[PDB]
């Protein structure tokens, strides 16, 4: 027999799966200013560069994880 | 949640852009 | 509808009124970076690359008075809903995007097309060009849901730890007439330093996330300048 | 011709509310206007004593308006709810007894998430009146 | 900026400047509404509401 | 057990040397070649004052009232009198308070056998508190 | 849900509450009689501005022929998914 | 010396501040003003109830049933509207009070 | 000295050791309110605001306005 | 017997796994800057032919992440 | 046939889902820390900006990790 | 008793897991970048042939997730 | 009492399952041909070499990712 | 009430799950066909012995991934 | 009301979670060849008492392996 199901609380267990890829970005984040500070042991001289492209690659992988917290959130109040 | 709302966003924005428009011409000045 | 409300502002609009009829210098700025764009002398831009110091400015100015204020218990953060930080960065993100592109120049998106000419112009040239444009409006988007987000989840780990730390000062405080009280005391050390290190921490997150707030701008500004040598 | 675009068109004499006036910048300058006193952005100023002095002040009339305007409504709902649904009926009462129904609406606020749930989960065999009790 | 201005050294050292003197107010009386709450919400004739399982805020958000 | 013991003691001893109190010294100095508790002194000492001192303390009040009912007082009254007498309103209010708790020995007004919380009384989890 | 409940504004005051069809019809009222004066020629690019592009989006508007239902957007229960009147 | 920001008054200096020095982003605020205006200035009925109140909707008065016949109330009275009009009712006049009667 | 997160300001030394031990110190010109100076102490002798307002009674009095905050509805409650 | 069933909270928890797939782009982005900063540490005279493969990596890497985002919004909006 | 399911508590099992998230947070602050031992080794004389970049990363990756911590609360308090 | 049952959303679950090893290989890719960068910066006469030997591993990575992508949508459309 | 069931839709999970083992053979292979580029640098003289071995272990990696490839295919068609 | 109950279905996850486990196989394959190039670059002279010793490090991580693939098919056909 | 249930395929999956247990054993393995290799490389004189140590290793691991395996079969048979 055909029977359709329309369960509420699977929209939680979703939105905590793609938290998770939360922990790809908190430790690529961490990968690269780990980095930042043995370039800048390598050549401080070259702080600045070094931090403003540390900042844009801090940039692009934030912008991954909000597409995830825009999943996270669509899927929480859907 | 109000702040993922939108029944009254306009009222709502009208903060920041009489901010932009008339608060931020006297701070200037 | 037509909903009639105030800013949480009106107190510190009259300290400003009442400190700031004279004149003061101003040599701390949270985002200096708007006010020397060229470091190597002789080189000059023809695009008017100071536009974005006022507005910086006052964007710090708003965004301090409202953020950094917030963590005192009861404040309200009036501007604090995803649209309305989507509309303020839509502003100012495709406002300075049609000032570069009203300019009618289109040697400027040059550098879309990412790469050389050895690598394959329809399969990997192109495909990493329109990526790249969509990289430019993922930019816009990002830097106004981590602002939102920053200061929501700032704020609602702070109402829970203070609801936490009511309940137990509360209800668990006779402790300290009793046998058990050394367990009481290791808790209420133990909250006092979270109380004291979350505090720390928020005042240090609202600050940093208005330098990337306006570095995100400033960023998007600089990748279509071009500086001519002096000669 | 109407009206001057130059702010130089004064509207007044030079002299006007000069005292007042001068013992308000008088007070604005006296803490501000020092070396010390270095704002960062306008926002945060230098001074100790200005913190000192406003976070308290701005914690008070903030408190005092939730707790008098935003809080008071939840205060009434839970009376009228728990108490008939009627304004009239919750004015029935004492004010004792709306004492004691606020204080125990305190009570469960201090408890939230991590007091008992027996507040508001009824135990089975409990005497008490339940959901459809007004009903 | 946290550049300076006047310290008291000690608690005793609190009433030698107004702002200090407001302070200290203000922090006592943030720290005695405390004890207040701990002997108000915690009396032995305190109630709690009959009707409390009649209506909550939890079916109400629900 | 014994090094905390003696390292509060030696704690103690520098904090009470470090003071410079000519007074205080030779008052703590008198008593350890004496071998008697200054700090028991000064409490009798302060005791017998104030036995000594009751009727002064009377007379001071009926001075004082007279000052008050002559109108002096308000003669040169100032904003420090001022703000003496808001603390002073403040101890009134919070002492009235206070008697009134004792007074009906219950943090809470009790409740009359006509209110509908009776119920709550007869439901307590434990009926001796 | 209680911690959600502390982001909302605190100072509201007032609200009001107007049809479209009502305050759309005052405003052409206004702009009709602004427009109408022979002084303002109907050629004149503010005449134009005020009219051509309220009448092309009113024309796709009636152009439309769309397979779908839209509903009406000032129901009064929008909130149901399954309930499009 | 002559200065904008010195010089002239506070609406003058700020038209000039939003047309010579930041004209693309006042467009776009407008722009922004008209779309929200335009596409984000309604709350039906339910979604009122639903998040509209602060504590919650107050069943036990109906302020909105209140609201809607003060509304159509004025609207009536102050239009001339004959609500007994068939169309209204779907029936004759006759017809209503042979319903009338008969309930 | 700290006070919470406040930090006493503290004048850097300008004279040369040489230079500073030829300085003949004379307190009986210092007024009143600086003498036997202590840099972490300055204002230990330093005038009460209002005579005889210590810092514990202004303590006392904030604890008191909290306790009143918190009871007054108990002795006078008002009906709604 | 033959029983039919469609629950539908379950295409939630599918959009959450995929977000998942962020978490190894969050991190790869992050690696290829981490190399790049000591990379320009040690030959800063490269701090541009560098900074071109870095970026086509970010392009690369991220092309992955529009699968993933695709499979998401194919399967929430479904 | 239509059947509405109402299930309470899948709630706790999204909330432990975003906790995971901290895994790559918690290691993302180590691994800042460990590169900053090493810089500091080999200059120890600019240990102010490797320092200061050190907390300044921490916060870029406990922002995220408060990110997750919002979500958890939102599907453990609703 | 014989009870034979066909769910209709279990095609989505199968799909977002398949997604999930698209994250090793967006972070394969940025290993190879990441020590391209490092060959480059090492032997930067020579960049001609490594970047040639790198798209060579990306050529192969992705044909990897290819596989993956291709259960992703034989499932999410079966 | 004896029940007998049988799930259709678990295959497609299973299916699923077996496409993650491709996450650690494509990540194996960016390792290969992450370090090939390092190794070349080093002794741009041994790129031939070097380039068949990383063949070796591209072609022994890839091995298993059929395994992997197989049992997906036949818990789908199956 | 005593209830038994035979999914059939269920024997799919189990095999999906043991293919998990080839990804740490094939993945080490490549951690040391990653270290064989490095090593052939520092000591030539050795490219025998160093690839006799990769060639039993690929033995033994290889017989530890059969004895998982036996799991999984023993599960796919029982 | 007081229920029993007995869930039949339930050791397929307990049994499949114990392989993933596997994964770790084989990456173990091959990143003890791996530095091997590298070891050799710089002490080239020193191939069978490495040899010797990478021996212990693996006995040490695959032990580890076999510890998880028993309880893979076990509860496969079970
Ligand atoms: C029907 C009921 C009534 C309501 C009718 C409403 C009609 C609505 C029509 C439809 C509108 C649709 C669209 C609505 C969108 C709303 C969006 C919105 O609100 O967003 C939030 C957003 C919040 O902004 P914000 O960040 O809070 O800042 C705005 C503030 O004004 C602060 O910003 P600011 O400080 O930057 O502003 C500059 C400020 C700079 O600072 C100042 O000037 C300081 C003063 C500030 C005043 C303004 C703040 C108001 C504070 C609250 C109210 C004060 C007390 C009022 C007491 C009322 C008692 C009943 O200067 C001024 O404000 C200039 C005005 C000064 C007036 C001084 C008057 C002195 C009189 C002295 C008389 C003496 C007589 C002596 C006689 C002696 C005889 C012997 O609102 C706005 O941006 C403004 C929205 C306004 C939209 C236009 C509405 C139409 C006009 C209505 C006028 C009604 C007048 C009649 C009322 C009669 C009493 C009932
Ligand atoms: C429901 C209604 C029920 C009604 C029941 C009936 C009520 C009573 C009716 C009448 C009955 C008959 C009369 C009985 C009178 C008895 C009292 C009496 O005469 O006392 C005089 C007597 C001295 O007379 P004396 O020897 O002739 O004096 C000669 C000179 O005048 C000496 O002159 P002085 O210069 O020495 O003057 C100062 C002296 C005199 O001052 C006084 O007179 C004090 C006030 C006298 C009345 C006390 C009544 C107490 C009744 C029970 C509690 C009620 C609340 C009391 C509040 C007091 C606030 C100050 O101060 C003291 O007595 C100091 C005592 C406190 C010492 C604190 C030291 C603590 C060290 C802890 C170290 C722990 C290390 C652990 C390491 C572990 C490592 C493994 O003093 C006492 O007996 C003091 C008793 C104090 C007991 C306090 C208990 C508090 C609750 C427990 C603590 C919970 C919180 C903290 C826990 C922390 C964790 C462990
Ligand atoms: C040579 C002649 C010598 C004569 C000697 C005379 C000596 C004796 C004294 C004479 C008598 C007093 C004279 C006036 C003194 C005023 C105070 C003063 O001294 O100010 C300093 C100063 C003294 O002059 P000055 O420094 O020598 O020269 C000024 C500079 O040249 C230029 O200044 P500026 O450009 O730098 O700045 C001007 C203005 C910027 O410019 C403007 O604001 C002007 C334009 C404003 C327009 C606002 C309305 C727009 C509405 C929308 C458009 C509607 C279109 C309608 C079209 C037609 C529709 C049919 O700046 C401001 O807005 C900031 C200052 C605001 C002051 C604070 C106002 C609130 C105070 C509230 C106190 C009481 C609180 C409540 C107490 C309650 C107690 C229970 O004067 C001013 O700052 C003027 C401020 C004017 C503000 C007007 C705001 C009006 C708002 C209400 C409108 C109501 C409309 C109702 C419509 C109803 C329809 C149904
Ligand atoms: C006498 C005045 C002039 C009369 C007319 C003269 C001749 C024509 C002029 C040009 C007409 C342009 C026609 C459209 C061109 C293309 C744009 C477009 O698509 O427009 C859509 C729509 C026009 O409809 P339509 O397409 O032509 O045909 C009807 C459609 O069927 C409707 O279809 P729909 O679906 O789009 O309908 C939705 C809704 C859509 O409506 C909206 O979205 C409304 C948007 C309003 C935009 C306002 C632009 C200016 C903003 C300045 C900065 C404000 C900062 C924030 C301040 C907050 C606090 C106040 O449409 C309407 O209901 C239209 C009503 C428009 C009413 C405009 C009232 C402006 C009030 C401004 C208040 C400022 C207060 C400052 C106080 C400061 C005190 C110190 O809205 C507009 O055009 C909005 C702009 C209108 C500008 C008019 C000229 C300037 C303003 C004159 C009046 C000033 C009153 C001040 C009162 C002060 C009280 C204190
Ligand atoms: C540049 C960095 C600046 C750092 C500033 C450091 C400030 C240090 C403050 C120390 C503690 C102060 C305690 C004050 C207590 C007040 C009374 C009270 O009850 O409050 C309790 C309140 C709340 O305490 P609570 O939550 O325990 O209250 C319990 C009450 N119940 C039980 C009912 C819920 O304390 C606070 O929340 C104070 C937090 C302060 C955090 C720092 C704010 C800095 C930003 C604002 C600066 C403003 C400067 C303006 C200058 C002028 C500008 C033009
Ligand atoms: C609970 C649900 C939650 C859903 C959330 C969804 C996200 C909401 C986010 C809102 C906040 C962020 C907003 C950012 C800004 C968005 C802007 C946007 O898309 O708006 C587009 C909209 C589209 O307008 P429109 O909707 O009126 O389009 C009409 C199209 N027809 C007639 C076919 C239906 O623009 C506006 O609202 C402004 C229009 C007026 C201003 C422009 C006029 C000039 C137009 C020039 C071209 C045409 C005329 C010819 C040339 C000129 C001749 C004189
Ligand atoms: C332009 C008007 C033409 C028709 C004549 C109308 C006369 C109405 C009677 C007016 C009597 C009172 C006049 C008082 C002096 C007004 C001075 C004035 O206009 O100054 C504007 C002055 C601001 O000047 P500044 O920009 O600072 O610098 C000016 C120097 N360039 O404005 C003000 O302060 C407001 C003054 C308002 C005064 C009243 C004006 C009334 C005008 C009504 C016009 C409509 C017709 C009236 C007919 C009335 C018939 C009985
Ligand atoms: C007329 C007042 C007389 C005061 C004398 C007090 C003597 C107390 C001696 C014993 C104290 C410990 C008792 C332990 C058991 C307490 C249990 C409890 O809370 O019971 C309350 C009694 O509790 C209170 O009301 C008092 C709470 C705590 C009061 C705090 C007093 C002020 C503390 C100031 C703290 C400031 C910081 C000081 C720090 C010092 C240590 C570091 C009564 O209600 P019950 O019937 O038990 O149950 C109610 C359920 N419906």
């Amino acid at each position: 027999s055909t029977v359709a199901i329309s369960v509420q609380g699977l929209h939680y267990v979703g939105t905590g799966l793609a938290a998770i890829a939360l922990a790809g970005v908190g430790l690529g984040i961490g990968t690269i200013f780990g980095n930042l500070l043995v370039a800048c042991a390598r050549q401080p001289n070259l702080t600045k560069m070094l931090f403003n492209y540390a900042i844009l690659g801090f940039a692009l992988t934030e912008a991954i994880g909000l597409f995830a917290l825009m999943l996270a959130f669509l899927m929480l109040f859907s | 949640l109000e702040p993922m709302s939108t029944w009254y966003l306009a009222s709502w924005a009208m903060v920041w852009y009489y901010a932009f428009f008339f608060w931020m011409p006297m701070v200037w000045t | 509808m037509f909903l009639f409300f105030f800013c949480d502002l009106f107190w510190l609009r009259l300290l400003l009124c009442m400190y700031y009829c004279v004149w003061s210098r101003l040599c701390f700025i949270v985002y200096f970076n708007c006010l020397m764009l060229i470091f190597d002398f002789l080189l000059f831009c023809l695009f008017d690359l100071y536009l974005f110091v006022g507005l910086c400015l006052f964007l710090l100015l708003w965004f301090m008075l409202f953020n950094l204020y917030s963590l005192i218990l009861y404040y309200c953060i009036t501007y604090l809903n995803l649209y309305l930080l989507f509309c303020i960065v839509f502003l100012l993100y495709i406002a300075f995007l049609f000032l570069f592109c009203f300019l009618c120049d289109f040697f400027l998106f040059n550098n879309l097309l990412v790469g050389d000419s050895f690598m394959d112009v329809f399969f990997i040239r192109f495909l990493l060009c329109f990526l790249e444009c969509f990289s430019l409006l993922c930019r816009c988007l990002s830097t106004f849901l981590r602002l939102f987000c920053n200061l929501l989840s700032s704020h609602f780990l702070l109402l829970m730890f203070f609801d936490f730390f009511y309940f137990i000062f509360v209800f668990f405080f006779y402790g300290v007439f009793c046998y058990w009280f050394i367990l009481f005391i290791f808790v209420f050390c133990f909250c006092l330093l979270f109380y004291v290190f979350l505090y720390l921490l928020d005042l240090f997150a609202a600050i940093l996330q208005l330098f990337i707030f306006c570095n995100m701008i400033l960023q998007l500004i600089m990748d279509f300048l071009l500086f001519l040598l002096f000669v | 011709v109407l009206f001057s675009t130059y702010r130089s068109s004064r509207l007044v004499s030079k002299e006007f509310l000069h005292g007042p006036v001068m013992r308000f910048r008088a007070l604005g300058e006296y803490y501000f206007q020092r070396a010390w006193n270095g704002t960062l952005n306008w926002a945060l100023p230098g001074e100790y004593r200005l913190y000192a002095v406003m976070i308290p002040f701005i914690y008070f009339y903030h408190r005092w308006h939730n707790d008098h305007t935003l809080d008071r409504d939840h205060v009434e709902k839970a009376m009228i709810m728990r108490w008939g649904g009627t304004l009239e009926d919750v004015r029935k009462l004492s004010a004792k007894d709306q004492l004691r129904v606020r204080c125990f609406t305190d009570i469960e606020k201090l408890y939230s998430a991590y007091g008992p749930k027996d507040t508001y989960l009824q135990p089975p065999g409990d005497t008490l009146p339940g959901k459809d009790f007004y009903r | 900026m946290l550049l300076g201005g006047f310290v008291p050294r000690r608690f005793s050292q609190f009433n030698r400047d107004p702002c200090w003197m407001f302070f200290i107010f203000s922090v006592g009386f943030w720290l005695g509404e405390y004890p207040a709450m701990m002997i108000k919400y915690n009396a032995r004739d305190l109630v709690y509401d009959p009707h409390r399982y009649v209506w909550s805020h939890h079916d109400d958000h629900h | 057990l014994c090094n905390a013991a003696s390292k509060v003691q030696a704690r103690s001893a520098k904090k009470l040397a470090a003071l410079t109190d000519a007074g205080i010294q030779k008052t703590i100095s008198e008593h350890n070649a004496n071998g008697t508790d200054a700090a028991v002194s000064s409490t009798k000492r302060y005791l017998a004052e104030q036995r000594q001192l009751f009727h002064y303390r009377v007379v001071r009040f009926f001075d004082e009232c007279h000052y008050i009912i002559s109108g002096e007082y308000f003669a040169q009254y100032t904003k420090v009198n001022l703000i003496w007498d808001l603390r002073f309103l403040t101890k009134l209010v919070v002492l009235f308070l206070i008697g009134t708790v004792l007074g009906r020995q219950s943090i809470f007004p009790p409740i009359d056998p006509d209110s509908p919380l009776v119920e709550a009384l007869v439901t307590k989890v434990n009926p001796n508190y | 849900s209680n911690p959600a409940d502390h982001f909302r504004p605190n100072l509201k005051a007032l609200t009001l509450y107007a049809e479209r069809q009502h305050y759309v019809d005052r405003w052409l009222h206004v702009k009709e009689r602004w427009l109408a004066p022979w002084y303002l020629p109907w050629w004149s690019p503010l005449f134009q501005l005020g009219t051509w592009y309220s009448q092309r989006s009113r024309n796709l508007f009636l152009v439309e022929n769309h397979l779908s239902y839209r509903p009406y957007k000032f129901r009064r229960n929008d909130e149901d998914r399954n309930n499009p009147y | 010396v002559y200065t904008r920001w010195k010089c002239d008054r506070l609406p003058v200096f700020q038209l000039k501040l939003f047309t010579q020095e930041y004209p693309m982003h006042a467009a776009v605020g407008i722009f922004t003003i008209i779309f929200l205006w335009k596409h984000m200035s309604h709350c039906s009925e339910e979604t009122e109830r639903k998040y509209g109140w602060w504590a919650g909707y107050p069943y036990w008065r109906d302020p909105i049933a209140r609201r809607n016949e003060t509304k159509y109330k004025q609207m009536i009275i102050n239009n001339d509207v004959d609500i007994t009009h068939p169309k209204w009712t779907g029936c004759s006049v006759e017809q209503l009070e042979e319903l009338s009667r008969v309930v | 000295y700290n006070m919470l997160v406040f930090r006493d300001p503290k004048r850097r030394p300008q004279l040369s050791e040489e230079e500073r031990a030829k300085v003949v110190v004379n307190q009986a010109e210092w007024p009143e309110e600086f003498k036997d100076f202590d840099p972490d102490d300055p204002y230990k002798n330093s005038p009460e605001i209002i005579k005889g307002m210590s810092s514990w009674n202004l303590f006392l009095w904030g604890v008191e306005c909290a306790f009143i905050y918190q009871f007054y509805e108990l002795v006078f409650p008002k009906s709604i």
